């Protein structure tokens, strides 16, 4: 609401131009662009405290900034490199707020070498075992998403058309199917646990939804397969009385 | 030691 | 023990001149070179014991420039009335022939903070060894300033400190001679 | 170039009493030479000094995060900066140089000392004079040193001894200079 | 030898209703008087302020978290008495200098909240696909919070770590892990490794 940046996800090729936009509605004087790496933390790329001017931060190599008005601060990558894949965060602050930082939602950027290594996921749901039912009077459904690239996916469970959360337990991060390669496709699973009687109701509908982030429009696609755009892939199952 | 800047407030 | 530290800023339109300095008990700790974006210490020793991030001063200056534009319009474009300076010339040490000394030109009680100061010897300009301070705040919110001239006293040399200011009708000449 | 000028000033002020034990902070805004709004740490809010600053007082007092910094500046700014330069500002001591020379008037020239708190005395035959003693007062050279001149209106008699005595926090025992016939 | 914020490295896993303490100390050479901040980043969301303190000696608190600005030991340790399922996020310790642009961030600490179990019943089960009954997966579940799941065997078998509970789950909190393969010459008993294994 205060600071909004776009796009939230992008996939681009090496040597291509990527620009990240950032808008704030707080009339703040400072704007910043940070980079989020898992082992390094949050590093400053460029900042601005006055319009039409930009100051270089700590790691400005390979990035360029521009602040054409007090409300907008863009980050331009002239020739995108593999080293520039990270989550980019925009921020603002002003003295009238004591220079506390306000952050945007984040821009997750993945850069690849051929753009044809991105695949949407394949989703399947597995029904509970009778052994669990007889032993614990509980039923655990397992969802499995495989063969997707990049690993930017969000998984959710839907029971009778409404999202559920109680009983859901998802993996912390996807695992690499080919952990030796730098272009490995990923896999992710999640568990939904209910009562035995709830699963034994044939009127109860279970659906596993996987939000995938991939290509956008205006991306040249000349492959036999379908263009791996940002989409949702789903797998469902119905309860069984016996 | 490092001197602190006290900030000037911004009107309007 | 009574002490006063002041962080003093001004901004001047339409000259677009800004200043940022710290005052301790009437003396300058440091100011920021707005052009070079650098901290300048009044005494070189100060830079061995303390430091300052100048971008804080540049931030305050950009804010003061924006506040001034809003205040100019809110005052219905009421401008400043010039106040001419008082000028006095003294030495920092009792004078003796050929013993090194310094002429001090004290420019005081004036606004806006813009002046032209010139040292003259026998009516000709001199620049060897000269140095000067920035504009120093006064408690009545006018300004003061020092200009310095190291020199060897003689019976045959005469000196003048020539200051120009928009509040003066003609350049003010403050004269100094041996004894 | 007779164009009109417009002057913005800002003074952030830290007043120290008994070291850093009492501290008063002032966030002061000026238009030309007119103070129009100020924050006093003893008040806790911005107050308009003139009607020209009533909009700024009302708006800034609505910025609670702005007030939190000002209300804390006695600690986060005043006492902080005091400590940062203490060793070369509060603790600065420079010895005065003392020179006596005849001007029927004797001058005692005390030059180059810091800080300004000083006492200069004239003595005639071991007795301190009070008539005919005039002083320039404290004169700031602009470079962290003071000077001061103290004149003695006296009728020099043969054998009389005149002594100038300077007391200064940088000295463990007063400095004295003598002038005779 | 400059500016730095040192945080608890990597991840930190805690069970529900249990205490938490995240380490944060700092060392500065170009800051004047720091303000101290904790920022939190929940899954999917961006960064947002959790708490802050302006003057040394005082503490901020929000959502049951607490941190004290301590200038004696230049620390800002984040604490919470009873952790909730909604407290799973990445926590960043930071300091800023209010009069300029400077900010120093720590490397961030990930919090994983898991189920608190006092009646464990560790066992593995076998599930079938709802479309082709040929595909199958194994499920290790109902184990205590002390159990650590090893991950290896062969490169054509996959195993996940302990799952993180849903941020807004309020029931059926159970630790679980899943394994699957394609070799069709290994079963759920051979996978992973007193429990149950039918
Ligand atoms: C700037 O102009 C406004 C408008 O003329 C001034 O406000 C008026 O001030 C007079 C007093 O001199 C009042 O009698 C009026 O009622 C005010 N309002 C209006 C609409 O006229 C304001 O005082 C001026 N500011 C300065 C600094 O002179
Ligand atoms: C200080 O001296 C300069 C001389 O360079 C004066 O400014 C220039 O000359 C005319 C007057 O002779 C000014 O009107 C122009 O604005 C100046 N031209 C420049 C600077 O390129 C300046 O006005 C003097 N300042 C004062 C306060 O007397
Ligand atoms: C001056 O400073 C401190 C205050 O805590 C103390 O040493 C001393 O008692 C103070 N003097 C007075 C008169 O309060």
């Amino acid at each position: 609401a205060a600071v909004t940046q776009s796009p939230r996800s992008k996939v681009a090729v090496t040597g291509g131009k990527v620009t990240l936009s950032c808008h704030q509605t707080n009339n703040h004087d400072y704007m910043y662009w940070y980079r989020q790496d898992t082992g390094h933390g949050l590093r400053l790329i460029h900042y601005s405290y006055v319009a039409d001017s930009t100051e270089k931060g700590d790691i400005p190599d390979g990035y360029k900034a521009s602040r054409p008005s007090q409300e907008n601060f863009s980050l331009i990558l002239e020739l995108a490199s593999l080293s520039q894949t990270a989550v980019y965060f925009c921020a603002s602050s002003a003295v009238n707020s004591g220079n506390t930082l306000y952050f945007g939602e984040g821009s997750r950027l993945i850069v690849v070498e051929d753009l044809n290594k991105v695949f949407p996921p394949e989703v399947a749901v597995f029904e509970p075992s009778e052994a669990e039912i007889s032993h614990t009077q509980k039923a655990t459904l397992v969802c499995l998403a495989t063969g997707f690239f990049p690993d930017h996916v969000e998984l959710s469970w839907w029971v009778n058309g409404k999202e559920v959360h109680s009983g859901v337990c998802t993996d912390p991060q996807p695992l690499k199917e080919q952990p030796a390669l730098n272009d490995s496709r990923y896999a992710l699973s999640s568990r939904l646990r209910v009562s035995a009687t709830f699963w034994q109701n044939p009127r109860n509908h279970f659906r596993c939804q996987v939000q995938f982030y991939g290509l956008s429009e205006n991306d040249e696609w000349t492959q036999d397969r379908a263009k791996p755009v940002t989409q949702i892939v789903s797998a469902e199952a119905w309860g069984r009385a016996d | 030691g490092v001197y602190a800047t006290r900030s000037s407030a911004v009107r309007l | 023990e009574e002490h006063v530290i002041i962080q003093a800023e001004f901004y001047l339109n339409p000259d677009q001149s800004g200043e940022f300095m710290f005052d301790f008990d009437g003396d300058e700790i440091f100011h920021v070179d707005m052009a070079k974006k650098e901290t300048v210490w009044r005494l070189e020793e100060f830079g061995r014991f303390a430091s300052f991030e100048a971008q804080g001063a540049l931030a305050n200056i950009a804010v003061d420039k924006a506040n001034l534009e809003i205040m100019t319009k809110r005052s219905n474009y009421t401008p400043i009335t010039n106040v001419p300076p008082e000028v006095t010339v003294l030495t920092n040490s009792p004078v003796e022939l050929r013993e090194p000394n310094v002429l001090i030109c004290f420019i005081d009680k004036f606004t806006p903070p813009v002046v032209n100061v010139t040292w003259l010897r026998n009516g000709k300009p001199v620049t060897t060894g000269v140095s000067e301070t920035v504009f120093l705040p006064r408690e009545d919110h006018l300004f003061r300033k020092f200009h310095y001239l190291p020199f060897l006293p003689s019976t045959e040399d005469v000196y003048d400190c020539r200051v120009e200011h928009w509040g003066l009708d003609e350049p003010l000449l403050k004269h100094w001679e041996f004894d | 170039d007779t164009r009109p000028r417009f002057l913005e000033q800002v003074k952030h002020e830290c007043h120290f009493f008994n070291g850093t034990e009492r501290v008063r902070f002032l966030d002061r805004y000026f238009y030309h030479q007119e103070e129009y709004v100020r924050f006093d740490s003893d008040v806790g809010e911005y107050r308009a000094v003139t009607e020209l600053g009533r909009p700024d007082a009302e708006y800034w007092n609505s910025q609670k995060d702005l007030l939190e910094q000002k209300r804390a500046a006695v600690d986060t700014y005043c006492r902080h900066n005091y400590g940062v330069g203490e060793s070369f500002t509060v603790q600065r001591r420079v010895y005065p140089e003392v020179t006596v020379y005849p001007a029927n008037l004797l001058v005692c020239s005390v030059n180059g000392f810091y800080p300004g708190s000083i006492e200069v005395r004239w003595f005639r035959n071991g007795q301190e004079e009070k008539t005919g003693v005039v002083s320039t007062g404290l004169i700031q050279n602009g470079d962290w040193t003071f000077q001061t001149l103290v004149m003695l209106e006296t009728v020099p008699r043969s054998g009389e001894v005149y002594t100038c005595q300077v007391e200064h926090p940088s000295l463990t025992s007063p400095l004295t200079v003598e002038w005779r016939a | 030898m400059g500016d730095s914020v040192t945080q608890t490295e990597g991840q930190v896993t805690v069970s529900e209703s249990k205490s938490l303490i995240i380490n944060c100390t700092y060392s500065t050479t170009s800051i004047a008087y720091p303000n101290l901040f904790w920022y939190v980043r929940y899954p999917g969301e961006g960064l947002q302020l959790l708490l802050k303190v302006i003057t040394a000696g005082q503490k901020g608190s929000s959502r049951g978290f607490e941190a004290t600005y301590n200038k004696e030991t230049t620390s800002f340790h984040l604490q919470k008495a009873s952790v909730q399922e909604s407290d799973s996020a990445v926590y960043y310790c930071a300091l800023g200098d209010t009069g300029n642009y400077k900010y120093v961030f720590g490397a961030g600490t990930r919090l994983k909240v898991i189920a608190h179990i006092q009646n464990p019943d560790p066992a593995v089960y076998q599930l079938r696909d709802s479309k082709s009954s040929d595909k199958s997966v194994c499920l290790f579940t109902d184990f205590d919070s002390q159990t650590n799941v090893s991950q290896s065997k062969d490169s054509d078998v996959y195993i996940t770590d302990k799952c993180v509970l849903d941020m807004r789950s309020m029931d059926f909190k159970s630790n679980s892990a899943v394994a699957w393969s394609n070799k069709s010459d290994f079963a759920c008993a051979n996978a992973f490794n007193d429990t149950f294994f039918p």
